[PDB]
């Protein structure tokens, strides 16, 4: 009675109760909880297995720029930037690596070139005095690591000891068998025997905002699973 | 001068034939289904292990939904009732890479299990948009079962019912 | 004495008599024909054998677009549009999707970007007011058959019951041994007993519009046989 | 509940990790290694005889250096000393095309032959620009030696001393 | 205690002593060599086995353009040209197929379009009156082989008496597996038994011009062994 | 030194060899060989079951020809005389996608059997443009028979005549 299923950084088998998201700790850096799995009502047991069972997460930062009269259509950024897989050509990233969008003109920016490594963009268009823009970048330069609770807060301790970084996350290509993801570890959890992901970075994180354009969700976490029933 | 032909038969289902069925949805209304298979009479179809599937299911204006977006294929029996024992495909949107997934081995998305569908059985599509993100449209939108056209890939298997004296073990298992 | 060959939708082993060419119902979908292939005076027998044999179809459409003074450079298409082996950069492809000819100018109409599934299109030109253009973006949205003749009509039947899609059929790319198309059906049909190609969709089909710029033949038809001499 | 798991483990290294060192270099001179891993203690490390490696090594304009440059790793005992006998992946830096090299199993560059690894015995990579080209730096620049995310590349696989009985073995 | 490695058209494990660079005879064409590979003070021997054992040859040759008041942006090339690995598209060649230099203007001359089999390029930039411009297009249409010398000139022969032709060199992409090249030939040669790479062709060759802006060397020949320590 | 080597030698061929012949060709005339390979003198020529071809048969404006034009290799004794007995490669033009056929293990297009060639013994390649299109050159086009630099492909067998004592049987074979 064993049958694989998906989960999602919102609701789906959970309601969105017995999941939470949260941002992490940027000013001293800790290895900070983001995102829980709390089992709900109904199963048994769930079952994860790396080397068997896949992982995606997509991950942005946010940040907040004005503009001027004499405009810049150029920014630097402190959270180093990569493309996901190959080049830094934003018309085939396979997702962007960057999102904008002005507040004052509720409408998109569009990008001309990215500073590659300078981690310094340049803008297609020209923002205006006092003129407030959002932008929504990659985040890099990151551990992750999971774990586990016994209905507490009591951890059992870690599933793999050794953490995962995200600039490695995005460079190898998801959507593609063999080169798919495939972690360490093997567990087992039952009712209220919650899970929690875990990321050490300096940077900030992003789920929401109200305003990133593209579909309510400004990152994601999406994850396969053995479960029964 | 035409091949004689057995009554197994290797094909790939879409939006539209005559016996599926579809209609819109919009946001935050997960339990409507868009897609509504349903068996048609003296036809018993089937499909292995692993097929492909092409979720293709975009805005009004012809935009693939939210990635946060998610689809449970599912089967059902008759009195148009769901059901837990036996459901495939649970994943979700904004993976697919459309344009290519339909063509390469690679990307191409199989089931998690076998099926089997009698003379009248239903599978649905159910569609969690999270809320307030653009309705759905079938109009602007496809989806597909299977790969009998290449080598590679999989199809589905139909049979007719009269040509078999396993229909009734069959109907047995439902 | 069996040896294989090659067929087109002109002439070649037929004469441009033993085949036509025809286009489609459009306001009544109907299951039309669009082309035949009688066998001509000379041969014994033909054979055709999906799962060994291939096949390759280039459908197109034709429309008319005027232009205006505050030209609008953008277009939008009643016929689904996809691309054919991966992205929609028309640079590669495998052949465009969408070719344009400005009938004023008797010249080329060069695009600057496609709204992808939107169904529109974005021009790298500037039209002027009535100046007409004529578009043939590929065919989707399609089914298609085989079927044979008893020399008069009386239908044998048909190869395959089952249909086949043409927005599929542009998906899978055709020229890479494995991905080559090889349908289902096995026949033969000797002298009269013609065949015709079966098509159901809403929209149009072309053949010919003699200002189609790129070789005279707007769309195609090719396959392979394996012919008794 | 959490599932057991041996003493061996699969990983794949790095820059950012704090037993592996780096620094800076200058062109033409190959002695100078810009990387220096670096046995910890209580800690075996093995390689098998083919695991990729993802030598990115731009310039400080985050370009990748001349063609003509040469990477050359080699194994060192301890007293900080290079050695020959042992000594894996020497090669040119032009022909990785780092983009599909580190996802792709053709473009993938394996090693020469296995490796192993004791507490303290030091790894070097020495770079060989030609001379008169631009300078190295690392920051802007990564490096690795295992694909262990992935299912066909293999990774580095790594054991905590105690756990063994052929610990005097492998001492050996 | 054999062991591989690599050798190039630089120094490395020979100091730049132990190998020459060469050009070749153009107005008799000569089958020349270029390129040498003495063994250094300390091995007891090299071999080199084709069918196992790989190579990499990057040739361009050099020219001199001047420029006009009414500047022509296109060239004619008395030397053949052809992709690498596929498409003549400038952006994803694997490595150009043309560089070109300005000599007033210390900077880069970048490129429009190709004339791809007429031999013939067309520029982006706009070069002035009496303006001199460095190109480096590649090498096709010439033969290559290996030979070896007895310490003196007296050859022993030749690895293999076949030819090999550049273009071809340029069209099997370099950097695949199994679309490597694997030549034929098994050798061995001991201290000071040096070996010496021919070519017969029309056109030059160049090694360095110290104004080719990519990295010192405009050509390169690079290769596998397996060395008796 | 040197590795001592066999005979038998794994080849490749192509237009710029000194026996090979070439000449321009017009529209609607299929019988004009674009390609004259000859035997030379001393040396037989093997091709197994299996063995790639490189098409390239472009305009003067380097450009393939109409897809609709066909490729025939064919055997040849002597007396310049065509031979049905012993016929390979009946194909068209506008298939072959020159690009990456060139390279890849599936477009790359074998042969439908084997052959042998004496020391002097023609094979040619007919060309049959359908009438109307733009003519031949070859300066702007190549052609290949094999492939023996990589490790998939095969190759082109040669021998030296002087080398064997079967040289009588493939000569009465002829």
């Amino acid at each position: 009675q064993t049958q694989e299923y998906t989960l999602s950084h919102t609701g789906g088998l959970l309601g969105s109760s017995k999941v939470t998201t949260a941002s992490n700790q940027t000013a001293p850096q800790r290895e900070t909880a983001i995102i829980s799995f709390e089992v709900p009502r109904k199963f048994s047991e769930i079952e994860y297995v790396g080397q068997r069972d896949a992982t995606r997460f997509v991950p942005r930062t946010t940040e907040e720029i004005t503009g001027t009269a004499n405009d810049d259509t150029v920014v630097q950024l402190q959270a180093n930037i990569q493309p996901i897989a190959g080049e830094e050509d934003m018309a085939d990233q396979d997702y962007p690596v960057v999102v904008a969008y002005n507040v004052t003109q509720g409408a998109q920016v569009e990008i001309a070139d990215v500073n590659y490594a300078t981690d310094e963009v340049t803008l297609a268009t020209d923002p205006a005095d006092g003129d407030t823009v959002k932008l929504w970048p990659i985040m890099g330069d990151g551990e992750v690591q999971f774990r586990l609770v016994n209905q507490f807060g009591q951890e059992e301790g870690r599933v793999y000891p050794w953490a995962t970084p995200l600039y490695r996350w995005h460079d190898f290509p998801q959507l593609k068998r063999g080169r798919e993801i495939n972690l360490h570890g093997s567990v087992t959890w039952q009712e209220n025997e919650t899970v929690e992901v875990l990321l050490d970075a300096p940077q900030a994180i992003t789920w929401e905002d109200a305003d990133y354009p593209e579909g309510q969700y400004v990152s994601t976490f999406e994850q396969d699973v053995e479960i029964t029933l | 001068n035409i091949g004689n032909l057995s009554a197994e038969k290797q094909i790939s289902l879409y939006d539209g034939q005559p016996f599926i069925s579809e209609q819109d949805v919009a946001a935050g209304d997960p339990n409507t289904p868009a897609l509504t298979i349903e068996g048609p009479d003296g036809y018993v179809i089937a499909v292995d292990a692993g097929t492909p599937i092409a979720p293709e299911f975009r805005d009004s204006n012809g935009e693939k939904l939210d990635p946060s977006t998610r689809v449970i294929v599912q089967k059902c029996d008759r009195q148009g009732n769901p059901l837990g024992d036996g459901i495939i495909f649970n994943d979700t949107l904004g993976r697919f890479n459309y344009n290519k997934m339909r063509t390469d081995p690679d990307y191409m998305r199989k089931t998690a299990k076998s099926l089997m569908v009698d003379e009248r059985e239903i599978v649905k599509v159910f569609v969690d948009v999270p809320d307030g993100a653009n309705g759905y449209d079938a109009e602007r939108s496809r989806f597909t079962l299977g790969d009998d056209t290449s080598d590679f890939g999989k199809a589905v298997e139909i049979v007719d019912h009269d040509d078999l004296t396993e229909g009734e073990t069959q109907a047995v298992k439902s």
